RNA sequence: GCAGCUUGCUACCUCGAUGUCGGUUCUUUCCAUCCUGGCCGUGCAGCAGCGGCCAAGGGUGAGGUUGUUCGCCUAUUAAAGGAGAUCGUGAGCUGGGUUUAGACCGUCGUGAGACAGGUCGGUUACUAUCUACUAGAGGUGCCCGAGGUCUGCGGGUAAGCUGCUUUUAGUACGAGAGGAACCAAGCAGCGGCGCCACUGGUGUACCGGUUGUCUGACAAGGCAUCGCCGGGCAGCUACGCGCUCAGGAAUAAGAGCUGAAUGCAUCUAAGCUCGAACUCUGACCUAAAAAGAGACCUCUUUAAGGAUUCCGGUAAAAGACCGGUUUGAUAGAAACGGGAUGUAAGCACCAAGGCAACGAGGUGUUCAGUCCGCGUUUACUAACCAUUCGUUCCUUUCACUU
RNA sequence: CCCUAACUGGAGUCCGGUGAAGCUUACAUUCUAGUGCACAGUCUAGAGACCUCUAGGGGGAAGUGAAGACCCCGUGGAGC
RNA sequence: AGGCUAAGGCGUGUCGGAGUAAUUCAGUUAAGGGAAUUCGGCAAAUUAGCUCCGUAACUUCGGGAUAAGGAGUGCCUGCU
């Protein structure tokens, strides 16, 4: 069972669920839900979004 | 005229598409015995769906040996009671009920369905059935069972559901001996079905009420300019000029769902006793949590949650011994997410 | 053809103009029909990843243009599920020119190909730089 | 000779109107069979053809031109058969064509005007009485009274049909080139039935951002399509997911066995064995209103039990259906779990700058605030109080009571 | 359009109030075939059919609306 | 203009209740494809204000022209 981390929120994908998104340059992004995929498609960066682990890391930098 | 062909809209194999006459599915056929005596059917209640990660053990499959995610239906299967033994006589006009003996002690909530048979004739009724079998008046024996939904909490009902189940045995005397062994006992789903085997599921499907031909039969919508001329979800024609009538085969509105349906070759992926193994975080939506022993059926099953699902051993199964599934992960994540 | 392990929706129907992502000189091809596809009344021919289609070269070189060719779709934006429950989707649709047997006419494929076509057509797999 | 699917002939019906062509939608039938099944012949090595016989169960599609029918063409395809149903189908649709009034071109005519040429434009009425069908109810019939479980006279089904690839096998066959079949596996297309763990859509619950304006400002709100934009649980849904065999019997064409007429021979005249995607059975759905109107068991005859009221939803257009009702988790509240959104207001500090007043905004308090048409715990409130039928009604045409 | 889905408001559906019109010789629960002015719910022979009610789309009643505007005929008109 | 509000006029563009089917009138949204629909892109969608840059064939020299095609735009602070 492959352990996969959501690219946006940083949550671990539960097995049998979630999405893999592949860009043209071969870059692959795991999405745990449709919400993370939508926020990724809006151009939002995870570090600017407070509820994600990268947003929490950026805020906790202070 | 040169015609474009289309398969007929829907199946006429389930006509008339009326409401099922009971909330319980009735089995019209029973398979043949292939071993020791046992009940050929069981009844549970549908809880909901989850999915498991299992190793694909299906022989010859492309994904055999690797991890696959398999949707499953969880069905609560509390022990059923064997309420009665019924003997049948076969003649030219088919089977007729000839004898019945009820178990001496029956559950008090059975009164919600029927007035309780007394603890009267059981030895003499059984000896009457034995005499009838010896004199050749009996063609086969069936067991009358009922569920006890009071132990469940997602199913609100306390009134049992009563149905006849076949007994699988090599001979009629063996059937009678086994039925006398099981009469009045509580049979567990492990005493009927084994893990990894195929079964047939019967239930009354989800009721949708009165539905139009587009949803009921899958007729085409009106297309293009016709979509906005006033008949969008209506059938194009009801008939020809001759014959001067609407055929019963013309798709029309009516009751949709709440029919009896039998599915074939649904594999049991796990027989469980601890309901915490399958209940998700936050519970099953609109149901709650599994409490007693349950069963995991691969894929979908007819009916919504809380419907009685009848399980019988397969009548048209193809594959031989499948094995015990290797369930690596049962998903207990929130169905509400 | 040999079955794939994944379930692929036939996302592209006839008339779809798909970017061709090999070095054969075809930039945009339009699906005419789908090989090994019998349809039903009113249904357009449908193609998902791993399918071979008859195409018409809409853009590209003058030599390639207006030619009826065979192409295999290797990327699709419509999500498809792998056997272990993961759903995969690409950023765009892509195809590569091939023959009947499935051998690419080009030599390099810019961009990632789906693993399913890589198994169903091993030469597309070897020709591609990365398989996702 | 057949058919009546082309065009004629005819004038029997219809001129107090049976609405035209083509397409579309939906249903059905025929077989003279295009494919799929079974066969026979071959100038049939195999591959593949050609010809014929049985067979109508299933399939017979997508596009460019043209109003087309028809036909041509394109790429798929197992094949992309033909025809009937008022040239099926306008109280279903469409309106491209034809078939009104306008106008142009050509031709004809002195002219008005005409054309079986072409061209541009040109209103598609009705609340369903009966019948038929699709579904849903109330009765009466049958019937100890009631309930439950069955049976199955019957009705229906395509519930499956068909390809590709692998294997057999680069084998049989063939000089080579080429190249099969039984069995076996997987996948796919179409069809059918169901389902919502997953994924997608929606989600006028909900959460947030923001424009214009109004309620004096902040805060909180109204309105502008839900103002718009972003996200989205439940539910529904498909673009998602599950299941979708045979086997047996009896046959068609046909191939044979035995077998006489006709000493032999003969598949046929009796008899017998095989033999199809057909038929039957088997699956599956439905079915005591099967008038032969069913079987069995249980409970009880002032009862069994049913309905109404009550709290509901696995059900639901009305009816019906399925449940619970204190001996209770049926619904709701409360809290908690599980979720949605995205970090509330106020306060403090910072803020480009401004002498100041102010100051969009940033940071902390704060994964906060708000919200949940899910669950759990929990009788806290509400499932209480009734009513009604199971008696022909009054009567003493009484099995009784002042 | 492939191929439809969900949702919003108004109808519809169900309830209270109000309250018309249009088809109609009669009968009428039909279905098949034939027959017959050769296109029958009523004739003939069969086959079916227990009655009432509700909803529903329009197969049929050669449904209803209009003494056919197409064609011909009339020792009928009108305009040109 | 449109939107939101005064004043003034109204809740009488004079039936209500209920919230549960199909269907229907009018709307919102819609994966992937993008005219494959259709007689025909009918209907719907796209674009859209203002400023600046830039603007073809052809032309009766008037135009075509807003051709086409690009960039910017809110709020706050201080100013010229
Ligand atoms: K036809
Ligand atoms: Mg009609
Ligand atoms: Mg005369
Ligand atoms: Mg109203
Ligand atoms: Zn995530």
């Amino acid at each position: 069972m492959e352990q996969r981390k959501c690219y946006f929120c940083g949550k671990m994908l539960e097995p049998g669920t979630g999405k893999l998104y592949v860009k043209k340059d071969g870059s692959t992004y795991f999405m745990c839900s449709s919400k993370c995929m939508s926020n990724f498609a809006l151009g939002r960066l995870p570090r600017r979004t407070e509820w994600t682990e990268k947003g929490k890391i950026q805020l906790k930098k202070a | 005229m040169a015609s474009i062909h289309r398969p007929k809209r829907g199946s006429l194999a389930f006509s008339p598409r009326k409401r099922a006459k009971s909330h319980i599915p009735r089995f019209r056929a029973w398979p043949e015995a292939t071993g020791e005596p046992k009940l050929q059917s069981f009844a549970g209640y549908k809880v909901g769906m989850t999915h498991v990660i299992m190793v694909d053990d299906t022989k010859n499959s492309l994904t055999q040996g690797m991890e696959i995610s398999v949707p499953v239906t969880v069905i609560e299967t509390p022990a059923i009671r064997v309420a009665a033994i019924r003997a049948y006589a076969e003649d030219s006009t088919g089977e007729k009920a000839i004898a019945e003996v009820w178990a001496a002690d029956l559950d008090p909530e059975l009164k919600r369905r029927i007035p309780i048979p007394a603890a009267g004739n059981q030895a003499e009724a059984l000896e009457n059935i034995g005499k009838l079998i010896e004199e050749g008046r009996v063609s086969d024996v069936r067991a009358v069972i009922y569920t006890l939904p009071k132990s469940l909490t997602g199913v609100p009902k306390k009134v049992p559901d009563i149905m006849e189940s076949g007994i699988s045995a090599r001979d009629l005397g063996t059937k009678f001996e086994y039925s006398k062994t099981i009469l009045g006992t509580l049979v567990s789903v492990t005493d009927v079905f084994k893990n990894g085997t195929l079964v047939d599921t019967a239930a009354i499907t989800i009721g949708k009420g009165t539905q139009g031909p587009v949803k009921r039969w899958g007729i085409q919508l009106m297309k293009g300019k016709h979509s906005r001329q006033g008949s969008l979800r209506q059938v194009g024609t009801l008939g020809a000029f001759n014959p001067s009538r609407v055929s019963w085969r013309v798709p029309q509105m009516g009751q949709m769902g709440y029919h009896q349906r039998t599915e074939f070759n649904k594999r049991i992926l796990k027989i469980g006793s601890d309901g915490e193994e399958v209940t998700p975080e936050g519970g099953f939506i609109n149901y709650g949590l599994v409490r007693g022993d349950y069963i995991l059926i691969k894929g979908s099953v007819p009916g919504p949650s809380k419907r009685l699902i009848r399980l019988r051993d397969p009548i048209r199964a193809k594959k031989a011994d499948l094995g015990e599934p290797n369930i690596l992960y049962i998903s207990r994540e929130s169905k509400q997410g | 053809m040999k079955g794939m392990r994944s379930n692929i929706p036939r996302a592209l129907n006839a008339g779809a103009q798909i970017a061709c992502v090999d070095n054969t000189g075809a930039k945009v091809v339009e699906i005419i029909s789908v090989k090994k596809y019998r349809g039903v009344k009113n249904r357009m021919p449908c193609a998902g990843i791993g399918d071979m289609c008859v195409v018409s070269v809409k853009k590209g070189t003058p030599e390639m243009r207006k030619q009826v060719l065979l192409a295999v779709v290797v990327r699709q934006k419509q999500e498809f599920r792998r056997p272990d429950g993961l759903h995969v989707s690409f950023e765009d649709n892509a195809m590569v020119i091939t023959d009947e047997e499935g051998i690419p006419k080009g030599t390099d494929i810019k961009g990632p190909v789906a693993r399913e076509v890589a198994e169903r057509f091993p030469k597309i797999g070897t020709t591609a730089s990365i398989i996702v």
